[PDB]
């Protein structure tokens, strides 16, 4: 997160953290007691999948307070549609291994209806990004959670900045004017937005032309088109197998 | 307005434009000078764009020139005071005025609907949690 | 744009006067329908006139909430008859306005003279005060409650048998003048905005007469 500041511990109770044989390797949405949603791009290099492990109720990178939750990650799902280093589709669902336990500094951020969603969360000026990624492009990583408030723009509003990229599975949101942006490493990170006193899934931290350039935005998956395809996946009989292909829609 | 023999007299603004109404020849005789007649004229001749009546619902109207402007009482809005604050009931319009979840129905009122972990309350629109740790609240920052 | 199922608007234009704020736009619906955002700089955006045929908007309920912030709108176009068919990502297609700040760019409107009194050498020339759309609590406020010292008043007056014209000007709604006895005079009054770089002025009042 470039241009943020801490999350206080617990303020951002559904921030989790993925990590790869002990290493941080990228942020995730808690939505309830076993699933989290992330970003497919995650996983693209991935070898050591016995070894993914997603951390609850975490802040502070150097210490453990007790307050942390680590599960293993039983199984990452990405759509059929999705295909490594192309952004399109940036989103993933992970089974955990063994449910985490609700408490003050762990709670899922609310999977809204995709009319909802559209219709009054997606007119929500400013929503709430997080992560421990890169605090400047290329620079360090962040060791407490970090959170910024972006506005949102409607697609046209973003085409200029991303010419013909910009599909429907994604939105644009951030500051042209630079200097305050998620950035990478926040990726799988959740885009969450206030209505009327809940917050709500709306974004995944996905990609961007570098972070916080002039003239650019972070770019988002837009949740709202697979809320059906991720409800239908938590409902689903499980199937074999650590990284699985579902289909899309 | 001219009337036999009137326009013996020297001319009166009161007379001729107030008390009857003049014809811009007439007000010409009163001011004399063609840009003091104009200044007149443009507010006298341009007429009160109220008199149709534009404001409904009990606005008020105030007439401008070649244009009028509603004030309207509180519960109304537009133009002419043609909208109801309340005649959209519609979840696009503030989200229904539900909490959370909004459905339209044909043939019906829209319905206001929770999340799982809440509950809708009497009043039709909120909504309170019905567990412990509900999704999308802060319990460090409500307690 | 026969295989088009919408077409966006155009030539978004703000009618604002004495905070009276309406939003137009081009082109007259045509087997589509229209809806209106707005939002301050930093707000949420709020719908209005909800899948009209009108090519307006009033928006004054919503500026009058804070006449000194900046105000941008935009114009939806939803395909007639099935308003909720509007592609893939929810998003119809829309334009956007100019931003609008209303303290600065509400014309003032036509003023009126509500009075004169002479006595021998001297007249007062009274303006009336009138209605703004700007509310606090149940009430209309004035133009001068909104703008305070910010609002003046000028005088165009002249003396019937004389080809000279003559100008006062005042901080209130009212001028103390000189005359000269035994003459008629006549009266025209304009509200201007000292401080404003544009619509500094309104048109001149009807004349009034001694
Ligand atoms: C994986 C995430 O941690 C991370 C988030 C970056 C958010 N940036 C922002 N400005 N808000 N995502 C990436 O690093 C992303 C991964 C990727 C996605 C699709 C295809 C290839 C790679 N890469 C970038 O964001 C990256 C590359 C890029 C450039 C242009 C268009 C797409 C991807 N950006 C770089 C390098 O600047
Ligand atoms: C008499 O009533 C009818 C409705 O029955 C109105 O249409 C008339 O007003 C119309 O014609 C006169 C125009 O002056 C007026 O438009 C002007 O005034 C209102 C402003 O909102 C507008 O911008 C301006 O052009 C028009 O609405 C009414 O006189
Ligand atoms: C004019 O103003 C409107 C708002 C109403 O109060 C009317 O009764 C009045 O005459
Ligand atoms: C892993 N830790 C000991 C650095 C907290
Ligand atoms: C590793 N631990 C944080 C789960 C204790
Ligand atoms: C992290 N865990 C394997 C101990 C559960
Ligand atoms: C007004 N809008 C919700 C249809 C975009
Ligand atoms: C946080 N905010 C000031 C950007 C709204
Ligand atoms: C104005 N700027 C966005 C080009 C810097
Ligand atoms: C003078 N007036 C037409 C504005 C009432
Ligand atoms: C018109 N006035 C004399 C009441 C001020
Ligand atoms: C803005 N105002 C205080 C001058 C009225
Ligand atoms: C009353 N005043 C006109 C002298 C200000
Ligand atoms: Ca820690
Ligand atoms: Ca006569
Ligand atoms: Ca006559
Ligand atoms: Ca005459
Ligand atoms: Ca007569
Ligand atoms: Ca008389
Ligand atoms: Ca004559
Ligand atoms: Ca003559
Ligand atoms: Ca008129």
């Amino acid at each position: 997160i470039v241009g943020g500041k801490v999350c206080p511990k617990g303020e951002c109770p559904w921030q989790v953290l993925l990590l790869v044989n002990g290493a941080q390797l990228c942020g995730g949405t808690l939505i309830n007691t076993i699933w989290v949603v992330s970003a497919a791009h995650c996983f693209d290099k991935i070898k050591n999948w016995r070894n993914l492990i997603a951390v609850l109720g975490e802040h502070d990178l150097s210490e453990h307070d007790g307050d942390e939750q680590s599960r293993r990650v039983a199984q990452v799902i990405i759509p059929s549609t999705y295909v490594p280093g192309t952004t399109n589709h940036d989103i993933a669902l992970l089974r955990l291994h063994q449910p985490v336990v609700l408490t003050d500094h762990v709670v899922p951020l609310c999977l809204p209806e995709r009319t909802f969603s559209e219709r009054t969360l997606a007119f929500v000026r400013f929503s709430l990004v997080s992560g421990w990624g890169q605090l400047l492009d290329r620079g360090a990583t962040a060791l407490e959670l970090m959170v910024l408030n972006v506005p949102r723009v409607m697609t046209q509003d973003c085409e200029a900045s991303y010419p013909g990229k910009i599909t429907e599975y994604m939105f644009c949101a951030g500051y042209s004017d630079g200097s305050k942006d998620s950035c990478k490493g926040d990726s799988g990170g959740p885009h969450a937005t206030h209505y009327r006193g809940t917050w709500y899934l709306t974004g995944i931290v996905s990609w961007g032309q570098g972070c916080a350039t002039v003239g650019h935005f972070g770019v988002y998956t837009r949740v709202s088109q697979y809320i059906e395809w991720l409800q239908k996946l938590m409902r689903s009989e499980p199937r074999p197998g650590v990284l699985l292909r579902a289909p899309f829609p | 307005a001219n009337a036999f023999l009137e326009e013996l007299r020297p001319g009166s603004l009161e007379r001729e434009c107030k008390e009857e109404q003049c014809s811009f020849e007439e007000a010409r005789e009163i001011f004399k000078d063609a840009e003091r007649t104009k200044l007149f004229w443009i507010s006298y001749s341009d007429g009160d764009q109220c008199a149709s009546s534009p404001c409904q619902n009990g606005g008020s109207c105030k007439d401008q020139l070649q244009s009028y402007i509603c004030f309207c009482l509180p519960a109304f809005e537009g133009r002419n005071c043609e909208t109801h604050k309340d005649d959209q009931l519609i979840c696009v319009n503030e989200n229904g005025g539900c909490e959370q979840y909004c459905s339209d129905h044909t043939g019906t009122k829209r319905s206001c609907r929770c999340h799982e972990g809440y509950s809708l309350l009497a009043d039709g629109v909120s909504c309170t949690p019905t567990v412990e740790y509900p999704c999308g609240k802060i319990p460090i920052l409500e307690k | 744009s026969g295989t088009t199922n919408t077409v966006a608007a155009y030539n978004l234009t703000w009618k604002s006067t004495n905070f009276k704020t309406i939003l137009e736009w081009e082109p007259k619906p045509v087997n589509q329908v229209y809806t209106v955002q707005i939002s301050t700089k930093s707000g949420d955006w709020k719908s209005k006139c909800f899948y009209t045929t009108d090519t307006e908007c009033d928006l004054t309920d919503e500026i009058v909430k804070d006449v000194k912030q900046t105000y941008l709108a935009r114009v939806f176009s939803y395909p007639a008859g099935n308003v909720e068919s509007t592609g893939s990502a929810g998003e119809p297609l829309y334009e956007n306005s100019p931003e609008f700040t209303p303290y600065l760019e509400t014309n003032l409107g036509q003023p009126t003279i509500q009075s004169f009194e002479q006595v021998g050498t001297k007249v007062n020339v009274t303006v009336e005060d009138e209605r703004t759309l700007v509310r606090r609590n149940n009430t209309f406020l004035s133009l001068r409650d909104v703008f305070g010292k910010d609002l003046i008043y000028t005088l165009y007056y002249w003396k019937s048998s004389s080809s000279g014209k003559k100008t006062a000007k005042t901080n209130t709604n009212e001028f103390l003048i000189d005359v000269d006895k035994g003459e008629n005079y006549c009266f025209s009054v304009q509200a201007v905005i000292p401080s404003r770089t544009v619509n500094r002025k309104s048109t001149d009042s009807p004349v009034e007469c001694m």
